């Protein structure tokens, strides 16, 4: 996820936010500009098609087993992908 | 009912000893000697005994030896559907469990649990088991303990156990060559050891002959059996009205 | 527990092995249905359950009384395939001539046994002479002592009709049961006394 | 000392969770043997399961393992020194000089 | 030594003898399993009060037990005029206790 | 030397469709050659060097993917989707080279494993998870090691290979 | 039971057809004939009796 779109089906103002780390939290429903500030607030929920989504894939590396010293075993490392 | 009255008429007969022995099973012909034995095994005797100590024998145990693929298999097929909750085993599985009572390994939080085996479930049951020659030597003292007194004991890798499984065995082993010697004794053709013979009663050995008359009548006796429908033989008793009859017979103490 | 066996045959068989080559000469270059016979049997197994009349039993006893010239294991199964062949070729009722092909297959079944387990020809002689070689030395020897070096050098060479060690070890286990002898290792023994 | 538990050339996937989220293939006995020498005793007084391990490390310089985790070819330059005893006392001269221990000839 | 559950320790669970202080066992002729356990009962009398240390603690319990037995000669009672070492399958030292 | 045996293999590195049978007569294809003998010329890198340049021909040995893990099975995985169908060699090296060594190793599972590929089309997982069966089209190149010392040629053969029924027929 | 194995199975007969078209595949000059299969039995005789030395 990189972008968000909550719809409340009253005002249709899709609240956007930046995507942080792998855990995040949705917000409330009385925060907008039209569907808020009255005795009736549209109850928010998500949307799929209005939310652009990226690619992601995880891999791990080791060592060549020829440049390792005489001692310890080699260890791993984490790598990510973005873009294409 | 009248069926409770039916016993009171049938108990007042005279030849019902011979009526019973003729009405055992249609799968055999002749040999009234073996037929008299299996009836007495089917009923129970007495078990109440002396005060403060030994419980004596509960019953009689009778085996039959003979050549295989003969009329020996028919009684075995007869009793297991006829007796109350009587079970059948071949006893070749002599090292894992079953005949030999053998504890299971730990599973789901408990080691040393009791096991099955078609021996300790012959409560009001006449268990049947064949082919004594082909097992090992270890069970041959194990069931030898299971014969004299009606309990067995085990203390294998866990606490001692005393389970009182009163039983009534019935066997059919094989001769040493398939054909029974005649001039000799059965001491050579028993193919067991000595003390389990004396621990037992007599076997009523089935003999055979290649006679030109007995074959044709046994042929005619067998062809009406596997008829789709020729039920012309009249046993004077049913399966169930014999079954309740011995259930009237058990409840005395002569 | 099985009814009838068969063995396949083999020889050099030059007229037939050449013919068997002609089969595999073919099937490489360039009604036998795949479902029609399958629905033909699966209908024909449970719908008509056929009968049995006296026309079979008269010939049936005529077979076995000459056959006696197993006992009844062969008799129970011999009608079942006789029934099923009547059930196959004529999907209505019993047949009286279906039994000549019954006796056709089982006569080929007993062709496999013309030539210990179900046989006693070696067992009418092996128990006899082994019951002789005990009574002689037990009338020579005041003791019951019989060591292992004597018995190899007594009974392996009196006659060459018995195998060396394949059946002499099992020869003594029945004498262990018949109140004669005892085992004390691969050496000294202990025999019967009066 | 040649006590032949499985661990003479392997790891047996001992990780101890390494503070909640780290799994480590802990070095049994080849990180010490590298460009050095070892010595083990009592070959015939062993089970089977060590003998399959000494097969691999002699035909090949490396072990590679994937027990509940990662395939990894770690290198090793080892040189064993052996010590065993004959079986039947002083029977070497009156019989064949070969088969005198009769451990598998995969190692001999 | 019955093994532990998950957060437990290798504890010590007795069998027959440590229960039976003044009782009864039986050894007649379990011929196959004779060499298995006879090396554990003839050191219950000789090394009286015996206990052991397999894979655990080295302790020693106390058991002043009594043994009776009902052995069975191979066949008849007079299988020989020859003596008792010819008759039974036991050897001397376990018999001599 | 040994130009005879280097010629016996190149014919099997091309294979080809045996016969387009059309009807339900799945004929045997892809014959398998086995070797035996104990040279000191390190017989392993003779055969396996061919395998590491031949197409799709996967290397194996005695340890690791034994005859139970020669096909595919279900195992443990990380915290993601467990109980996947992890394979051995024959579920991935279909229609290629199965270059085996160490034929006396893990034979309780291997002796089943060699018959089940010499038998046409029964590479399966007959477990308690599923009863699905996949294909079998791969050639076998075996090298059995002898008994102790040398194979005695004056003695009888099959003193060191333990499968009579897999060999002579 | 001295040296040799096999008792001339057709499973050996079908295999000698298999390797012939294999060697007819690699050396295809469209000449499936007596000389092509003469290359084939040339190999079965030298593979066999490798023990006779």
């Amino acid at each position: 996820v990189e972008v968000i779109a909550y719809t409340c089906d009253q005002c249709g103002y899709e609240v956007f936010q930046e995507v942080n780390s792998r855990t995040f939290t949705p917000l409330s429903e009385c925060t907008s500009e039209e569907c808020s500030q009255n005795q009736t607030k549209g109850q928010l929920f998500m949307s799929t098609r209005a939310s652009k989504f990226s690619a992601f894939q995880e891999c791990k590396i080791q060592e060549l087993s020829q440049q390792v010293p005489v001692g310890h075993i080699p260890r791993s490392l984490n790598i990510h992908v973005n873009g294409t | 009912s009248d069926e409770i009255n039916e016993l009171k008429e049938m108990v007042k007969d005279e030849h019902i000893y011979d009526k019973l022995v003729r009405s055992i099973a249609p799968a055999v012909f002749g040999h009234e000697a073996v037929k008299k034995g299996i009836l007495l095994q089917m009923l129970g005797g007495v078990h109440k005994s002396t005060v403060e100590g030994i419980k004596l024998r509960g019953d009689i145990n009778i085996c039959v030896v003979g050549d295989p693929s003969t009329s020996k298999s028919q009684f075995l097929k007869y009793v297991v559907g006829f007796a109350p909750r009587s079970v059948y085993t071949s006893g070749k599985a002599s090292s894992a469990a079953g005949l030999t009572a053998a504890v299971v390994r730990d599973e789901e939080g408990g080691d040393y649990t009791i096991e099955a085996g078609a021996l300790m479930l012959a409560d009001n049951g006449i268990c049947c088991i064949d082919e004594f020659d082909k097992m090992d030597i270890s069970d041959q003292v194990a069931i030898h303990e299971a014969m004299e007194q009606q309990t067995i004991s085990i203390a294998k890798a866990g606490i001692h156990a005393t389970l009182n499984a009163r039983t009534s065995i019935l066997a059919a082993a094989n001769p040493v060559g398939g054909r029974y010697n005649r001039k000799l004794s059965l001491r050579g053709n028993l193919n067991m050891t000595a003390p389990i013979m004396s621990r037992f009663d007599l076997f009523f050995v089935i003999l055979d002959d290649c006679n030109e008359k007995i074959d044709t009548e046994l042929a005619s006796h067998i062809v009406d059996l596997h008829m789709k429908r020729d039920e012309a033989i009249e046993p004077p008793f049913s399966a169930e009205q014999l079954r309740r009859y011995i259930k009237y017979a058990r409840t005395f103490k002569p | 527990r099985f009814d009838l066996v068969y063995l396949v045959l083999d020889k050099v068989d030059e007229k037939n092995d050449r013919e068997l080559a002609k089969h595999l000469t073919n099937l490489y270059l360039e009604v036998l249905p795949v479902e029609f016979l399958t629905m033909y049997i699966s209908y024909a197994k449970e719908h008509i359950h056929p009968i049995i009349t006296e026309a079979a039993k008269t010939e049936l006893v005529r077979a076995y009384v000459g056959m006696r010239k197993a006992t009844t294991r062969q008799l129970e199964s011999m009608i079942r395939l006789a029934e099923a062949h009547a059930k196959m070729k004529l999907k209505n009722v019993v047949e009286l001539e279906d039994v000549q092909e019954a006796v056709r297959l089982i006569r080929s079944a007993i062709k496999d046994y013309a030539t210990q387990t179900g046989k006693s020809v070696i067992q009418r002689k092996l128990q006899e002479d082994l019951s002789r070689e005990i009574m002689n030395v037990l009338k020579d020897q005041a003791s019951d002592s019989m060591s292992f070096n004597e018995l190899i050098k007594q009974i392996n060479e009196h006659s060459q009709d018995r195998v060396e060690s394949s059946d002499i070890q099992e020869a003594l286990s029945r004498l262990q049961q018949e109140d004669k002898v005892i085992v004390l290792g691969e050496g000294v023994r202990r025999s019967v006394r009066l | 000392t040649g006590r032949g538990s499985s661990g003479v050339g392997l790891t047996a996937a001992v990780t101890t969770d390494r503070e909640t989220g780290e799994r480590r293939l802990e070095a049994g006995a080849m990180v010490l043997a590298d460009r050095g020498v070892v010595c083990i005793d009592e070959f015939d007084k062993m089970t089977d399961v060590d003998r399959v391990a000494i097969h691999e490390v002699m035909e090949q310089q490396t072990v590679t393992i994937a027990k509940a985790g990662i395939h990894t070819t770690l290198n090793a330059r080892c040189s064993v020194i052996a010590a065993a005893n004959p079986v039947f006392g002083q029977y070497d001269v009156n019989r064949d000089p070969h088969q005198n221990i009769a451990l598998p000839d995969s190692l001999l | 030594v019955r093994k532990d559950p998950i957060t437990k320790e290798w504890t010590l669970e007795g069998g027959a003898l440590v229960l039976a202080d003044k009782g009864v066992c039986l050894i007649d002729e379990f011929d196959k399993m004779n060499d298995q356990d006879r090396t554990s009962i003839h050191e219950a009398m000789e090394q009286q009060s015996i206990s052991i240390s397999k894979a655990g603690i080295v302790t020693t319990l106390q058991a002043r037990c009594s043994i009776i037995a009902a052995a069975n000669p191979n066949g008849g009672r007079y299988n020989s005029t020859l003596p008792l070492a010819q008759n039974v399958s036991l050897t001397e030292p376990i018999l001599s206790r | 030397g040994n130009l005879d045996v280097k010629k016996a293999l190149l014919l099997l590195l091309v294979g080809g469709v045996d016969k387009r049978v059309g009807d339900g007569m799945k004929i045997r294809g892809d014959i398998n050659v086995c070797l035996m003998g104990d040279p000191g010329v390190a017989k392993s890198q003779l055969l396996k060097a061919i395998c590491k340049i031949s197409p799709r021909g996967v290397y194996t040995t005695g340890k690791g993917s034994s005859g139970v893990g020669l096909t595919a099975a279900v195992m443990k995985d990380p915290v993601t989707d467990e109980m996947i169908l992890e394979g051995g060699a024959l579920v991935l090296a279909d229609n290629g080279i199965c270059c085996i060594d160490e034929f006396d190793k893990m034979d309780e599972s291997d002796r089943t494993a060699i018959h089940e590929v010499m038998e046409q089309q029964t590479i399966s997982i007959s477990k308690a998870g599923i009863n699905t069966t996949l294909n079998a089209r791969t050639s076998i190149l075996a090298a059995a090691n002898p008994l102790y010392g040398r194979y005695n040629p004056r003695l009888s053969p099959l003193d060191n290979i333990n499968l009579p029924a897999a060999l002579l027929s | 039971s001295k040296f040799s194995f096999g008792q001339a199975t057709p499973r050996t007969l079908l295999g000698i057809i298999r390797l012939s078209q294999a060697l007819a595949k690699l050396r295809l000059a469209d000449m499936v004939d007596i000389d092509d299969v003469e290359e084939a039995l040339r190999l079965v005789r030298v593979s066999k009796e490798s023990l006779y030395q």
